[PDB]
């Protein structure tokens, strides 16, 4: 009956920095994944374990619709099984991801003249995110032996360090939006299907 | 259009001042951590102090921790490095660079010797 809010999510005013992805969850809804392909013309619209072309006749328990900015350069790296700063310690997906990423390019938004150094991302962290883990946390990174904690010496740094986006940039420099539909599908009775 | 240019530095004698000034173009030095390296000609380069993006704080290595002061000018986008009670190992020459980690394209020196008398 009910059409899924995805104009909440692609259409959002602002964007959260890829360190702090926002995530908003989908349910008790209908989803045409076809009108939404060309909705507006994306950069990107690739899935993993599902194809794109039999989305519609799908149905699942939950949706997450997670979104945030990174450069064009840092897109291949939202994908299962993929190694960098972003994967590694802003985003990851799982091996086993089944769901639809999304991208498209937002230099007319999200850039700037005099440089946007709004958007953020982890650059730091003693260990790689695990699958949809989110670490907004913004404590000192001692890297080396000697301590931090109250020495503060050389080798400690904060953790979060700001892309810098002009608009004459290379595309690979250029800001992108980004949503990931990720599909959980569940032992209890689905509520997201489409028509 | 982006570069680093280094400025002061000089002679001078143990017990004295010094004030060396990083004026950095196509950027503003605020968003990024900036840095200051030195390096004695026999050994390898060492860091000396940091300056954290915005307010979050600065970085000084035990070498010179309460003897130099690093300090940002946004006015003048310059980083300085003010060195006080200079010892006969501080000299070297000294480097700034920026930690802008690959969200620029950039990638000189400048000498300072303090003498014991
Ligand atoms: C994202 O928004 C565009 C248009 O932006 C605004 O959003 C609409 C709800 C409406 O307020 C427009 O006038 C605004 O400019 C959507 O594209 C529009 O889609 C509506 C659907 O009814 C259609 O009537 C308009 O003609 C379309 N206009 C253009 C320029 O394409 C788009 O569908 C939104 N994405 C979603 C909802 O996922």
């Amino acid at each position: 009956t009910n059409l899924c809010p995805f104009g909440e999510v692609f259409n959002a005013t602002r964007f959260a920095s890829v360190y702090a992805w926002n995530r908003k969850r989908i349910s008790n809804c209908v989803a045409d994944y076809s009108v939404l392909y060309n909705s507006a013309s994306f950069s990107t619209f690739k899935c993993y374990g599902v194809s794109p072309t039999k989305l519609n006749d799908l149905c699942f328990t939950n949706v997450y619709a997670d979104s945030f900015v990174i450069r064009g350069d840092e897109v291949r790296q939202i994908a299962p099984g993929q190694t960098g700063k972003i994967a590694d310690y802003n985003y990851k997906l799982p091996d086993d991801f089944t769901g639809c990423v999304i991208a498209w390019n937002s230099n007319n938004l999200d850039s700037k003249v005099g440089g946007n150094y709004n958007y953020l991302y982890r650059l730091f962290r003693k260990s790689n995110l695990k699958p949809f883990e989110r670490d907004i946390s913004t404590e000192i990174y001692q890297a080396g032996s000697t301590p931090c904690n109250g020495v503060e010496g050389f080798n400690c740094y904060f953790p979060l360090q700001s892309y810098g986006f002009q608009p004459t940039n290379g595309v690979g420099y250029q800001p992108y939006r980004v949503v990931v539909l990720s599909f959980e599908l569940l032992h209890a009775p689905a509520t997201v299907c489409g028509p | 259009q982006v570069q680093l240019v280094e400025s002061g530095g000089g002679l001078v004698q143990a017990g004295g001042s010094l004030r060396l000034s990083c004026a950095a173009s196509g950027f503003p030095v605020e968003v990024w951590r900036m840095e200051w390296y030195r390096q004695a000609p026999g050994k390898e380069r060492e860091g000396v102090a940091a300056i954290e993006s915005y307010g979050h704080g600065t970085r000084y290595a035990d070498s010179v921790k309460g003897r130099f002061t690093i300090s940002r000018d946004n006015a003048k986008n310059t980083v300085y490095l003010q060195m006080n009670s200079l010892k006969p190992e501080d000299t070297a020459v000294y480097y700034c660079n920026v930690y802008d980690d690959g969200q620029l394209a950039y990638h000189q020196g400048t000498q300072v010797t303090v003498s014991a008398g």
